[PDB]
Protein backbone atom coordinates (compact mmCIF):
# COMPACT_ATOMS: atom_id res chain seq x y z
CA UNK A 1 0.00 0.00 0.00
CA UNK A 2 1.29 3.28 -1.14
CA UNK A 3 2.29 5.60 1.96
CA UNK A 4 1.15 9.51 1.55
CA UNK A 5 4.08 11.44 3.06
CA UNK A 6 2.35 14.89 4.09
CA UNK A 7 4.23 17.40 5.29
CA UNK A 8 4.61 19.35 7.65
CA UNK A 9 2.65 18.03 10.33
CA UNK A 10 1.21 21.41 11.66
CA UNK A 11 1.65 24.99 11.12
CA UNK A 12 0.94 28.86 12.09
CA UNK A 13 0.60 31.33 9.32
CA UNK A 14 -0.98 34.40 10.21
CA UNK A 15 -4.30 35.58 7.94
CA UNK A 16 -3.90 36.63 4.44
CA UNK A 17 -0.72 34.59 4.24
CA UNK A 18 -0.19 31.28 1.87
CA UNK A 19 0.34 27.91 2.43
CA UNK A 20 2.36 25.19 0.64
CA UNK A 21 1.28 21.45 1.34
CA UNK A 22 3.17 18.86 -0.17
CA UNK A 23 2.14 15.54 0.08
CA UNK A 24 4.95 12.90 -1.15
CA UNK A 25 3.52 9.42 -2.47
CA UNK A 26 5.37 6.33 -1.91
CA UNK A 27 5.78 5.60 -5.83
CA UNK A 28 4.66 7.17 -8.64
CA UNK A 29 0.26 7.84 -8.89
CA UNK A 30 -0.23 9.12 -12.23
CA UNK A 31 -2.07 12.21 -10.46
CA UNK A 32 -4.81 10.40 -8.59
CA UNK A 33 -4.89 12.28 -6.08
CA UNK A 34 -7.49 14.60 -4.43
CA UNK A 35 -7.05 17.33 -1.30
CA UNK A 36 -9.46 17.26 1.08
CA UNK A 37 -10.51 19.64 3.91
CA UNK A 38 -12.50 19.05 7.38
CA UNK A 39 -13.38 21.23 8.71
CA UNK A 40 -13.74 21.26 12.67
CA UNK A 41 -15.85 18.43 14.04
CA UNK A 42 -17.74 18.03 10.47
CA UNK A 43 -16.87 16.09 7.62
CA UNK A 44 -14.91 16.43 4.33
CA UNK A 45 -15.44 18.76 1.45
CA UNK A 46 -12.97 18.06 -1.69
CA UNK A 47 -10.85 20.80 -2.81
CA UNK A 48 -9.05 19.70 -5.54
CA UNK A 49 -9.13 16.37 -7.94
CA UNK A 50 -6.88 14.69 -10.43
CA UNK A 51 -3.94 16.99 -8.64
CA UNK A 52 -4.63 19.94 -10.21
CA UNK A 53 -8.09 20.44 -10.63
CA UNK A 54 -9.90 22.83 -8.46
CA UNK A 55 -13.56 21.18 -7.11
CA UNK A 56 -16.75 23.14 -7.78
CA UNK A 57 -18.19 25.99 -5.50
CA UNK A 58 -14.28 26.01 -4.43
CA UNK A 59 -12.83 29.28 -4.60
CA UNK A 60 -9.91 30.50 -6.14
CA UNK A 61 -7.52 30.87 -3.46
CA UNK A 62 -7.23 27.22 -3.50
CA UNK A 63 -4.89 25.66 -6.02
CA UNK A 64 -2.96 22.41 -6.26
CA UNK A 65 0.04 21.07 -8.61
CA UNK A 66 2.31 18.09 -8.35
CA UNK A 67 3.99 15.09 -11.17
CA UNK A 68 5.18 11.99 -10.30
CA UNK A 69 5.48 10.85 -6.80
CA UNK A 70 5.30 14.99 -5.31
CA UNK A 71 2.28 17.02 -5.37
CA UNK A 72 1.19 20.15 -3.23
CA UNK A 73 -1.60 22.42 -1.99
CA UNK A 74 -1.42 26.43 -2.09
CA UNK A 75 -3.89 29.03 -0.70
CA UNK A 76 -3.48 32.05 -1.08
CA UNK A 77 -4.97 35.29 0.72
CA UNK A 78 -5.61 32.65 4.00
CA UNK A 79 -9.00 33.16 6.00
CA UNK A 80 -10.34 32.05 9.22
CA UNK A 81 -12.57 29.40 7.41
CA UNK A 82 -9.13 28.11 6.23
CA UNK A 83 -7.09 27.62 9.51
CA UNK A 84 -8.93 23.70 9.51
CA UNK A 85 -7.43 20.21 8.65
CA UNK A 86 -6.21 19.06 5.07
CA UNK A 87 -5.35 15.58 4.32
CA UNK A 88 -4.58 14.69 0.73
CA UNK A 89 -5.67 10.89 -1.09
CA UNK A 90 -4.43 8.85 -3.71
CA UNK A 91 -6.28 6.74 -5.77
CA UNK A 92 -4.23 5.61 -8.51
CA UNK A 93 -3.47 2.34 -7.07
CA UNK A 94 -5.08 -0.02 -4.25
CA UNK A 95 -6.03 0.28 -1.81
CA UNK A 96 -6.47 3.84 -1.62
CA UNK A 97 -4.36 5.85 1.20
CA UNK A 98 -5.00 9.05 2.95
CA UNK A 99 -2.24 11.00 4.00
CA UNK A 100 -1.32 12.45 7.71
CA UNK A 101 -3.17 15.30 7.45
CA UNK A 102 -2.23 18.75 8.19
CA UNK A 103 -3.05 20.94 10.89
CA UNK A 104 -3.73 24.75 10.42
CA UNK A 105 -2.80 27.68 12.81
CA UNK A 106 -3.58 31.40 12.77
CA UNK A 107 -0.22 32.68 14.68
CA UNK A 108 -1.54 35.27 17.81
CA UNK A 109 -0.09 37.13 20.10
CA UNK A 110 -0.29 36.06 24.16
CA UNK A 111 -3.66 36.53 25.81
CA UNK A 112 -4.13 36.31 29.25
CA UNK A 113 -7.27 33.62 30.29
CA UNK A 114 -10.87 35.01 31.46
CA UNK A 115 -11.16 32.04 34.87
CA UNK A 116 -14.17 31.58 35.91
CA UNK A 117 -15.27 29.14 39.02
CA UNK A 118 -18.23 27.51 39.46
CA UNK A 119 -19.55 25.82 42.61
CA UNK A 120 -21.67 22.44 42.42
CA UNK A 121 -24.85 22.95 41.01
CA UNK A 122 -27.72 22.38 43.81
CA UNK A 123 -28.86 19.82 41.60
CA UNK A 124 -25.76 17.49 41.47
CA UNK A 125 -25.42 18.04 44.99
CA UNK A 126 -28.84 16.39 46.20
CA UNK A 127 -27.82 14.25 43.42
CA UNK A 128 -24.99 12.59 45.18
CA UNK A 129 -22.26 14.09 42.96
CA UNK A 130 -20.61 17.48 43.33
CA UNK A 131 -18.24 19.26 40.90
CA UNK A 132 -16.33 22.15 41.22
CA UNK A 133 -15.43 23.39 37.73
CA UNK A 134 -13.51 25.93 36.35
CA UNK A 135 -12.98 27.55 32.74
CA UNK A 136 -9.98 29.27 31.34
CA UNK A 137 -10.85 31.20 28.24
CA UNK A 138 -9.14 32.81 24.94
CA UNK A 139 -5.61 33.06 25.60
CA UNK A 140 -2.68 31.96 23.60
CA UNK A 141 -0.66 29.96 23.59
CA UNK A 142 -1.95 26.64 24.40
CA UNK A 143 0.04 25.90 26.88
CA UNK A 144 -1.68 26.63 30.60
CA UNK A 145 -1.19 24.95 33.83
CA UNK A 146 -4.07 25.04 36.18
CA UNK A 147 -4.21 24.14 39.82
CA UNK A 148 -6.88 23.15 42.63
CA UNK A 149 -7.05 23.95 46.35
CA UNK A 150 -9.38 23.26 48.88
CA UNK A 151 -8.89 25.08 52.34
CA UNK A 152 -5.18 25.91 51.02
CA UNK A 153 -4.04 22.27 50.23
CA UNK A 154 -3.59 21.97 46.80
CA UNK A 155 -5.61 18.72 45.05
CA UNK A 156 -4.29 16.65 42.37
CA UNK A 157 -7.09 13.99 42.46
CA UNK A 158 -10.68 14.33 40.73
CA UNK A 159 -9.31 16.72 38.49
CA UNK A 160 -9.85 16.09 34.93
CA UNK A 161 -8.78 19.38 32.33
CA UNK A 162 -10.10 19.39 28.87
CA UNK A 163 -8.66 21.91 26.06
CA UNK A 164 -10.55 22.94 22.84
CA UNK A 165 -8.54 23.47 19.50
CA UNK A 166 -7.90 26.59 18.31
CA UNK A 167 -11.12 29.10 17.87
CA UNK A 168 -10.58 30.52 14.13
CA UNK A 169 -12.92 33.22 15.41
CA UNK A 170 -10.02 35.03 17.43
CA UNK A 171 -7.44 32.41 17.43
CA UNK A 172 -7.60 31.91 20.88
CA UNK A 173 -8.17 28.63 22.82
CA UNK A 174 -10.02 27.51 26.36
CA UNK A 175 -9.70 24.83 28.58
CA UNK A 176 -12.17 23.69 31.16
CA UNK A 177 -10.69 22.23 34.44
CA UNK A 178 -12.76 20.04 36.27
CA UNK A 179 -12.88 18.93 40.37
CA UNK A 180 -15.48 15.88 41.01
CA UNK A 181 -16.10 15.27 44.43
CA UNK A 182 -18.79 13.54 46.61
CA UNK A 183 -21.32 15.78 48.17
CA UNK A 184 -20.54 14.70 51.75
CA UNK A 185 -16.72 15.82 51.15
CA UNK A 186 -18.07 18.71 49.28
CA UNK A 187 -20.01 19.89 52.52
CA UNK A 188 -16.55 19.33 54.72
CA UNK A 189 -15.13 22.20 53.11
CA UNK A 190 -15.11 25.98 53.00
CA UNK A 191 -12.98 27.10 50.17
CA UNK A 192 -12.12 26.60 46.67
CA UNK A 193 -9.52 28.35 44.53
CA UNK A 194 -8.36 27.75 41.05
CA UNK A 195 -4.94 29.14 39.85
CA UNK A 196 -4.07 29.41 36.32
CA UNK A 197 -0.99 30.21 35.79
CA UNK A 198 0.25 31.41 31.76
CA UNK A 199 3.75 32.51 30.52
CA UNK A 200 1.31 35.54 30.02
CA UNK A 201 0.96 36.21 33.51
CA UNK A 202 3.92 36.36 36.31
CA UNK A 203 1.77 35.94 39.03
CA UNK A 204 -1.30 33.41 38.90
CA UNK A 205 -5.09 33.97 38.30
CA UNK A 206 -6.59 33.32 41.37
CA UNK A 207 -10.74 32.47 41.55
CA UNK A 208 -12.18 31.14 44.52
CA UNK A 209 -15.04 30.90 46.57
CA UNK A 210 -16.51 30.24 49.98
CA UNK A 211 -19.65 27.12 50.20
CA UNK A 212 -20.17 29.05 53.36
CA UNK A 213 -22.07 31.23 50.86
CA UNK B 1 -25.82 16.97 -7.02
CA UNK B 2 -25.57 13.90 -4.02
CA UNK B 3 -26.88 13.29 -0.43
CA UNK B 4 -24.83 10.95 1.27
CA UNK B 5 -27.04 10.18 4.50
CA UNK B 6 -25.35 7.56 6.48
CA UNK B 7 -27.71 5.65 9.13
CA UNK B 8 -26.75 2.93 11.47
CA UNK B 9 -26.67 2.61 15.41
CA UNK B 10 -23.73 3.46 16.58
CA UNK B 11 -23.01 1.41 19.49
CA UNK B 12 -21.90 -2.49 18.72
CA UNK B 13 -20.35 -4.97 20.57
CA UNK B 14 -17.13 -6.70 20.39
CA UNK B 15 -17.04 -9.36 18.12
CA UNK B 16 -20.51 -8.85 16.86
CA UNK B 17 -21.08 -7.06 13.64
CA UNK B 18 -20.80 -3.84 12.49
CA UNK B 19 -23.31 -2.74 9.84
CA UNK B 20 -24.26 1.05 8.10
CA UNK B 21 -26.34 2.31 5.51
CA UNK B 22 -25.55 5.35 3.10
CA UNK B 23 -28.22 6.48 1.23
CA UNK B 24 -27.89 8.66 -1.67
CA UNK B 25 -30.19 11.55 -3.26
CA UNK B 26 -30.16 13.45 -6.18
CA UNK B 27 -28.08 10.78 -8.61
CA UNK B 28 -27.90 6.85 -10.03
CA UNK B 29 -25.48 4.66 -7.58
CA UNK B 30 -25.88 2.42 -10.93
CA UNK B 31 -25.31 5.58 -13.18
CA UNK B 32 -22.09 6.21 -12.11
CA UNK B 33 -19.28 6.50 -9.82
CA UNK B 34 -17.13 4.60 -6.74
CA UNK B 35 -19.33 4.23 -3.40
CA UNK B 36 -16.81 3.97 -0.17
CA UNK B 37 -16.28 3.57 3.58
CA UNK B 38 -13.95 5.61 4.72
CA UNK B 39 -13.30 5.29 8.44
CA UNK B 40 -11.63 8.07 10.46
CA UNK B 41 -10.22 7.25 14.00
CA UNK B 42 -10.03 9.12 16.83
CA UNK B 43 -6.72 10.87 15.99
CA UNK B 44 -7.71 11.79 13.06
CA UNK B 45 -6.33 8.66 10.41
CA UNK B 46 -8.24 8.11 7.96
CA UNK B 47 -8.65 4.49 6.27
CA UNK B 48 -10.14 3.69 3.15
CA UNK B 49 -12.20 0.68 3.61
CA UNK B 50 -13.68 -0.10 0.70
CA UNK B 51 -16.43 0.31 -2.18
CA UNK B 52 -19.12 -1.16 -4.74
CA UNK B 53 -18.93 0.87 -8.02
CA UNK B 54 -21.64 1.85 -10.20
CA UNK B 55 -21.93 -1.99 -12.36
CA UNK B 56 -21.84 -3.90 -8.41
CA UNK B 57 -18.47 -4.41 -8.56
CA UNK B 58 -16.55 -4.33 -5.05
CA UNK B 59 -12.76 -3.86 -3.87
CA UNK B 60 -11.84 -3.57 -0.72
CA UNK B 61 -8.86 -2.40 1.42
CA UNK B 62 -6.84 -5.81 1.70
CA UNK B 63 -6.25 -5.09 5.71
CA UNK B 64 -10.23 -5.89 6.35
CA UNK B 65 -10.58 -8.32 3.29
CA UNK B 66 -12.02 -10.81 5.66
CA UNK B 67 -14.53 -9.42 7.30
CA UNK B 68 -15.65 -6.80 5.05
CA UNK B 69 -18.72 -6.78 2.82
CA UNK B 70 -19.78 -3.95 1.07
CA UNK B 71 -23.24 -4.58 -0.85
CA UNK B 72 -26.25 -1.89 -2.29
CA UNK B 73 -29.57 -1.68 -3.34
CA UNK B 74 -31.16 -0.63 -6.87
CA UNK B 75 -34.50 0.15 -5.55
CA UNK B 76 -34.05 1.92 -2.59
CA UNK B 77 -30.39 3.28 -4.16
CA UNK B 78 -28.71 2.65 -0.70
CA UNK B 79 -25.33 1.03 -0.04
CA UNK B 80 -24.15 -0.79 2.69
CA UNK B 81 -21.20 -1.46 4.88
CA UNK B 82 -21.32 -4.83 6.95
CA UNK B 83 -17.89 -5.02 8.75
CA UNK B 84 -17.76 -8.49 11.20
CA UNK B 85 -15.45 -9.70 14.01
CA UNK B 86 -15.51 -6.23 15.39
CA UNK B 87 -13.03 -5.09 17.91
CA UNK B 88 -12.30 -2.24 20.32
CA UNK B 89 -9.97 -1.15 17.89
CA UNK B 90 -12.51 -0.81 15.21
CA UNK B 91 -13.99 2.75 16.78
CA UNK B 92 -13.65 5.07 14.15
CA UNK B 93 -15.95 7.99 12.76
CA UNK B 94 -17.57 6.17 9.97
CA UNK B 95 -17.62 8.04 6.70
CA UNK B 96 -19.65 7.40 3.36
CA UNK B 97 -18.22 9.08 0.02
CA UNK B 98 -18.36 9.02 -3.87
CA UNK B 99 -14.89 8.04 -5.89
CA UNK B 100 -14.18 9.21 -9.21
CA UNK B 101 -12.95 12.79 -10.05
CA UNK B 102 -11.47 12.89 -6.35
CA UNK B 103 -14.23 12.91 -3.74
CA UNK B 104 -16.74 15.19 -4.53
CA UNK B 105 -19.62 14.55 -2.02
CA UNK B 106 -19.34 13.26 1.54
CA UNK B 107 -22.19 11.61 4.39
CA UNK B 108 -22.10 13.49 7.77
CA UNK B 109 -20.36 11.06 9.02
CA UNK B 110 -21.00 8.59 12.05
CA UNK B 111 -19.53 7.75 14.79
CA UNK B 112 -19.30 4.10 15.30
CA UNK B 113 -18.22 2.99 19.34
CA UNK B 114 -17.09 -0.48 19.76
CA UNK B 115 -17.61 -1.38 23.74
CA UNK B 116 -18.91 -3.92 26.09
CA UNK B 117 -20.24 -0.35 28.20
CA UNK B 118 -23.60 0.43 28.75
CA UNK B 119 -25.51 3.17 27.43
CA UNK B 120 -26.23 5.49 30.11
CA UNK B 121 -27.88 8.80 29.93
CA UNK B 122 -26.28 11.84 30.29
CA UNK B 123 -27.01 14.06 33.59
CA UNK B 124 -27.26 17.49 32.70
CA UNK B 125 -26.36 20.42 34.85
CA UNK B 126 -26.68 24.26 34.72
CA UNK B 127 -23.49 25.83 36.14
CA UNK B 128 -24.26 29.36 37.22
CA UNK B 129 -21.71 32.17 38.14
CA UNK B 130 -20.30 31.84 41.44
CA UNK B 131 -22.05 33.38 44.74
CA UNK B 132 -22.04 37.07 45.47
CA UNK B 133 -19.99 38.07 42.78
CA UNK B 134 -22.19 40.14 40.91
CA UNK B 135 -21.02 40.99 37.56
CA UNK B 136 -21.08 44.17 35.42
CA UNK B 137 -20.55 44.01 31.77
CA UNK B 138 -19.59 40.44 31.13
CA UNK B 139 -20.94 37.02 32.39
CA UNK B 140 -19.89 33.75 32.15
CA UNK B 141 -22.38 30.96 32.28
CA UNK B 142 -21.59 26.98 32.14
CA UNK B 143 -23.60 23.54 31.60
CA UNK B 144 -22.05 20.24 32.49
CA UNK B 145 -22.90 16.94 31.19
CA UNK B 146 -22.22 14.27 33.53
CA UNK B 147 -22.44 10.20 32.84
CA UNK B 148 -23.03 9.32 29.64
CA UNK B 149 -22.18 6.90 26.97
CA UNK B 150 -21.23 6.46 24.41
CA UNK B 151 -19.86 9.19 22.32
CA UNK B 152 -22.01 11.73 21.10
CA UNK B 153 -24.15 14.67 22.36
CA UNK B 154 -24.93 17.85 21.45
CA UNK B 155 -24.41 21.15 23.78
CA UNK B 156 -26.29 23.97 21.73
CA UNK B 157 -27.37 27.40 23.92
CA UNK B 158 -31.09 28.00 24.07
CA UNK B 159 -31.14 27.11 19.61
CA UNK B 160 -28.27 28.49 18.62
CA UNK B 161 -29.08 31.96 18.94
CA UNK B 162 -26.23 32.54 21.44
CA UNK B 163 -23.80 30.77 18.93
CA UNK B 164 -20.91 33.22 18.99
CA UNK B 165 -18.69 33.49 22.43
CA UNK B 166 -19.65 30.03 23.03
CA UNK B 167 -17.47 27.19 24.26
CA UNK B 168 -18.15 23.65 23.93
CA UNK B 169 -14.96 21.42 25.55
CA UNK B 170 -14.69 18.20 24.21
CA UNK B 171 -15.39 15.40 25.82
CA UNK B 172 -13.35 13.65 28.83
CA UNK B 173 -13.59 9.47 29.42
CA UNK B 174 -13.38 8.36 32.96
CA UNK B 175 -14.31 4.80 33.63
CA UNK B 176 -16.57 3.92 30.52
CA UNK B 177 -18.39 7.13 31.04
CA UNK B 178 -18.29 10.78 29.57
CA UNK B 179 -18.55 14.05 31.47
CA UNK B 180 -18.43 17.48 28.90
CA UNK B 181 -19.42 20.81 30.00
CA UNK B 182 -19.82 24.15 28.23
CA UNK B 183 -19.82 27.32 28.70
CA UNK B 184 -21.17 30.98 26.78
CA UNK B 185 -20.62 34.32 27.63
CA UNK B 186 -22.76 37.16 26.93
CA UNK B 187 -23.70 41.14 27.85
CA UNK B 188 -26.14 41.41 30.94
CA UNK B 189 -29.24 42.93 29.49
CA UNK B 190 -29.19 39.48 28.00
CA UNK B 191 -28.96 37.48 30.94
CA UNK B 192 -31.13 37.02 33.75
CA UNK B 193 -32.83 38.89 31.14
CA UNK B 194 -33.29 35.86 28.57
CA UNK B 195 -34.27 32.38 28.99
CA UNK B 196 -30.95 30.94 28.86
CA UNK B 197 -31.63 26.93 28.19
CA UNK B 198 -28.51 24.44 27.65
CA UNK B 199 -29.74 22.41 25.34
CA UNK B 200 -28.48 18.49 25.19
CA UNK B 201 -28.86 15.74 22.93
CA UNK B 202 -28.12 12.29 23.87
CA UNK B 203 -29.20 10.06 20.88
CA UNK B 204 -28.37 6.91 21.92
CA UNK B 205 -31.10 7.01 24.69
CA UNK B 206 -33.25 9.88 22.95
CA UNK B 207 -32.88 12.71 26.14
CA UNK B 208 -33.22 15.61 24.36
CA UNK B 209 -32.90 17.44 28.03
CA UNK B 210 -33.09 21.22 28.44
CA UNK B 211 -31.83 22.97 31.51
CA UNK B 212 -32.50 26.54 32.56
CA UNK B 213 -29.47 28.60 34.03
CA UNK B 214 -31.07 30.45 36.80
CA UNK B 215 -29.09 32.80 39.88
CA UNK B 216 -28.13 31.05 43.19
CA UNK B 217 -30.04 31.12 46.51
Amino acid sequence: DILMTQSPSSMSVSLGDTVSITCHASQDIISNIGWLQQKPGKSFAGLIYHGTNLSDGVPSRFSGSGSGADYSLTISSLESEDFADYYCVQYAQFPWTFGGGTKLEIARADAAPTVSIFPPSSEQLTSGGASVVCFLNNFYPKDINVKWKIDGSERQNGVLNSWTDQDSKDSTYSMSSTLTLTKDEYERHNSYTCEATHKTSTSPIVKSFNRNE
Amino acid sequence: DVQLQESGPSLVKPSQSLSLTCTVTGYSITSDFAWNWIRQFPGNKLEWMGYISYSGNTRYNPSLKSRISITRDTSSNQFFLQLNSVTPEDTATYYCATAGRGFPYWGQGTLVTVSAAKTTPPSVYPLAPGCGDTTGSSVTLGCLVKGYFPESVTVTWNSGSLSSSVHTFPALLQSDLYTMSSSVTVPSSTWPSETVTCSVAHPASSTTVDKKLEPRA
